[PDB]
């Protein structure tokens, strides 16, 4: 990345970042199956197997109590719209035409009556056990049975539900990512393919997954039966490897700071800037930033970056009376401004201090330096493009 | 980096008992997050991924709660098994840093420690090093300062501790703090005391003795 | 299921190290591997990753520059090369599995290897009886001074006296030298009747000793 800093309005830029753009979000519902737990009881007393019936029993318990709750949360930024997306699947029709697409496969797309498409999933694998190997030999109605085997399966097939109940009832029926009981890597994996994208964004998040839990999210439907319903929000980078630079700066005093501070990208010539720091967020040279998140500028606002003093754009500098010392770090080094008359310096971590700096605006690399000291106050200068 | 914060770095509860440790970081890290049970010369056990997710083989008691900077982990019924020392990480962003440890202890009644004074050998003492060895022996908690005065005349930097795990049958620690100088130094001064005070000191028990 | 580490052991500073793990039981080649690091007493601290291909390696600022972590996915073998070697590299060395792709949480850990990384060089202990003092029982021990490096095991009475024994962690001194003492608690009607041995051993060193502790 090329990082250079501009001695009047004492801000800089760093340019050569690359662009992945959140423009859409896919639609995932998972129906995990239970096997119909509470036709089966625990006559024999205590028992390991009852243990873990009772562990799951009282989970959905649970999450059918998180659902109602948040359901009674309806009086009348990207989950407000997510939720209504939640409203249109809670129907038991939609449930059933979601479980009536999945009776002859694990996974296919089902229309929703609503003009929308998601994606339906079926994890079988505990009501497979419920049914085919647990109910079988309990069907006794005594649990104390031989074959301790079976308590520990019970134990490790349950595990996935367990969590999932956990993790709505922390967050009370919307979690803030996907995590692996939510979606496990491989279901993560065909998700992502789904997507109405070509292969190149297709390979970027496959080869980020962590930015895809990270910025994706999961609703609670409801519990139908034995049928846990949930739909997982993923987002579609549907535009890469576009121009992107952050503009990050001090105030430089005589007094002004720069007010548009933040994340450029370009998507399609037009230039966008997000000034929120959740909008944009970093993996080495790539930036992630939210589309919806997104302020369309004209391209005339790169006229800040050579002479402010120019009337094709309003750059919109700010002014303060009382002169305020600070240190804002960029990526590739760091701006300090020391305009109160305080002792400021540059140092390292093994060698200690190595200058002096005088009283106002001066730009500093990583290349000759390693943290940045005013008062008692210092800050190890690092990669902390995500920062604002 | 991210910094972990965990609270309290040492918990004392009992048998039966429900305890909390809290984590806590210095940015948001979603819902990134682990917890390990690693006991004193075992690798890190994994508790719970994710923020409440629990791992495979991990007993129910273990509970995780948390979302975005500060998160808990609870354990709902202590076995003697769960003392150990529990550490927390986030996995948001590399580098990947860890909290810096909670030790739950086992809590008994406390004990004031049984203090003894050891003179210097003979033969340490023809080498010409003169190293004199004070002993707290079975209190209870750890806590304990122990301060060296020669001639009554207080030492610094010139002593180092030494603690021992807790005993499985006392619950009880023991401390060693051997203050070392050159015998030429040693043989300047005469009365050598070791200060100790601990909450089961009502004030702080000097031990000392006079060479010769 | 299991990883295995080696290739630790004592050296000067400066020097150069190489750790390798041995991984069996999982697909090796999908799993993206770390090293973490733990001093002694100290806590955990993350040094480096090493993604499942091979193109993405992550280090700590603290061994960046000096370390470099590798893979052999063929022979299933986790490496990592250190160089530039200081005494606060000086710790017990896992490898870890990340959970899932992302997600960076160590569900698989190895027993960690142990690398001592200081000037001094191999030297056995001077033990030093610790005489009783005290009251009702008393207290005697054996001082362990200026061995390197660890461990060395002490015995009482050639392990027929256990009861009442303590022998704290060692303290490595400014002089680059591990020390310990060894105490045990006796009755008292019992110090002229009974005998009281300590028995040390540093097998670095060779140094087995035996040093009988007596009233003075």
């Amino acid at each position: 990345l090329k990082e250079s800093y501009l001695e009047e309005s004492c801000s800089t830029i760093t340019e050569g970042y690359l662009s992945v753009l959140r423009t859409g979000w896919y639609t995932n519902v998972f129906t995990l199956e239970v096997g119909d737990v509470e036709n089966l009881t625990c006559t024999d007393g205590p028992s390991l197997i009852k243990t873990e019936l009772d562990l799951t029993k009282s989970a959905l318990r649970e999450l059918k109590t998180v659902s109602a709750d948040q359901l009674a949360r309806e009086e009348q930024a990207a989950v407000t719209a997510g939720i209504a997306i939640a409203k249109t699947i809670r129907l038991e029709s939609e449930v059933n035409a979601i479980k009536g697409a999945l009776k002859t496969t694990n996974e296919a797309v089902s229309t929703l009556g609503n003009g929308v498409r998601v994606l339906a999933t079926a994890v079988r694998e505990l009501k497979e056990f419920v049914s085919k190997n647990l109910t079988s030999a309990i069907n006794k109605n005594k649990c104390d049975i031989a074959d301790l085997k079976m308590a520990v399966s019970f134990s490790q097939f349950n595990r996935r539900f367990l969590n999932v109940v956990r993790q709505f009832s922390d967050n009370a029926g919307i979690t803030p990512a996907i995590s692996l009981d939510l979606m496990t890597d491989a279901e993560l994996a065909r998700a992502v393919s789904y997507m109405p994208t070509s292969a190149g964004q297709i390979k970027l998040m496959l080869e980020n997954r962590a930015m895809v839990r990270r910025k994706g999210f999961g609703i609670l439907i409801g519990v139908y039966g034995s049928s846990v319903i949930y739909m997982v929000q993923l987002p579609i980078f549907g535009v890469i490897d576009t121009p992107c630079w952050i503009i990050k700066a001090a105030p430089s005093c005589s007094c002004l700071l720069r007010e548009d501070q933040g994340w450029y990208c370009k998507n399609a010539g037009s230039t966008v800037y997000y000034p929120n720091d959740k909008d944009c967020e970093t993996r080495g040279d790539h930036v992630f930033c939210d589309t919806a998140a997104g302020i369309n500028v004209a391209e005339q606002s790169r006229e800040c970056n050579i002479n402010i003093s120019t009337t094709n754009y309003p750059c919109k500098v700010s002014t303060g009376r009382h002169p305020i010392s600070m240190v804002a770090l960029s990526p590739l080094g760091a701006l300090v401004a020391c305009y109160k008359g305080v002792s400021c310096s540059i140092g390292s971590n093994r060698v200690g201090i190595i200058k002096q700096l005088p009283k106002g605006c001066s730009y500093i690399t990583n290349q000759d330096a390693d943290t940045v000291t005013i008062d008692n106050t210092v800050y190890q200068l690092s990669k902390v493009e995500g920062e604002q | 980096d991210i910094q972990m914060t965990q609270s309290p770095s040492t918990l004392s509860a009992s048998v039966g008992d429900r305890v909390t440790i809290t984590c806590r970081a210095s940015q948001t890290i979603t819902i990134w997050l682990a917890w390990y049970q690693q006991k004193p010369g075992k690798a890190p056990k994994l508790l719970i991924y994710d923020a409440v997710s629990l791992e495979s083989g991990v007993p129910s008691r273990f509970r995780g709660s948390g979302s975005g900077t500060d998160f808990t982990l609870t354990i709902s019924s202590l076995q003697p098994d769960d003392f150990a020392t529990y550490y927390c990480q986030q996995y948001n962003n590399y580098p990947y840093t860890f909290g810096q440890g909670t030790k739950l202890e086992i809590k008994r009644t406390v004990a004031a420690p049984s203090v003894f004074i050891f003179p210097p050998s003979d033969e340490q003492l023809k080498s010409g090093t003169a190293s004199v060895v004070c002993l707290l022996n079975n209190f209870y908690p750890r806590e304990a300062k122990v301060q060296w005065k020669v001639d009554n005349a207080l030492q610094s930097g010139n002593s180092q501790e030494s603690v021992t795990e807790q005993d499985s049958k006392d619950s009880t620690y023991s401390l060693s703090s051997t203050l070392t100088l050159s015998k030429a130094d040693y043989e300047k001064h005469k009365v050598y005391a070791c200060e100790v005070t601990h909450q089961g000191l009502s004030s702080p028990v000097t031990k000392s003795f006079n060479r010769g | 299921v299991q990883l295995v580490e080696s290739g630790g052991g004592v050296v000067q500073p400066g020097r150069s190290l190489r750790l390798s793990c041995a991984a069996s039981g999982f697909t090796f080649t999908t799993y993206t591997m770390h090293w973490v690091r733990q001093a002694p007493g100290k806590g955990l601290e993350w040094v480096a990753l090493i993604s499942s291909d091979g193109n993405n390696k992550y280090y700590a600022d603290s061994v960046k520059g000096r370390f470099t972590i590798s893979r052999d996915n063929s022979k299933n073998t986790l490496y990592l090369q250190m160089s530039s070697l200081r005494a606060e590299d000086t710790a017990v060395y896992y490898c870890a599995r990340g959970y899932y792709s992302g997600g960076d949480a160590f569900d698989v850990w190895g027993q960690g290897t142990m690398v001592t990384v200081s000037s001094a060089s191999t030297k056995g202990p001077s033990v030093f009886p610790l005489a009783p003092s005290s009251g009702g029982t008393a207290a005697l021990g054996c001082l362990v001074k200026d061995y390197f490096p660890e461990p060395v095991t002490v015995s009482w009475n050639s392990g027929a006296l256990t009861s009442g024994v303590h022998t704290f962690p060692a303290v490595l001194q400014s002089s680059g030298l591990y020390s310990l003492s060894s105490v045990v608690t006796v009755p008292s009607s019992s110090l002229g009747t009974q005998t009281y041995i300590c028995n040390v051993n540093h097998k670095p060193s060779n140094t087995k000793v035996d040093k009988k502790v007596e009233p003075k």
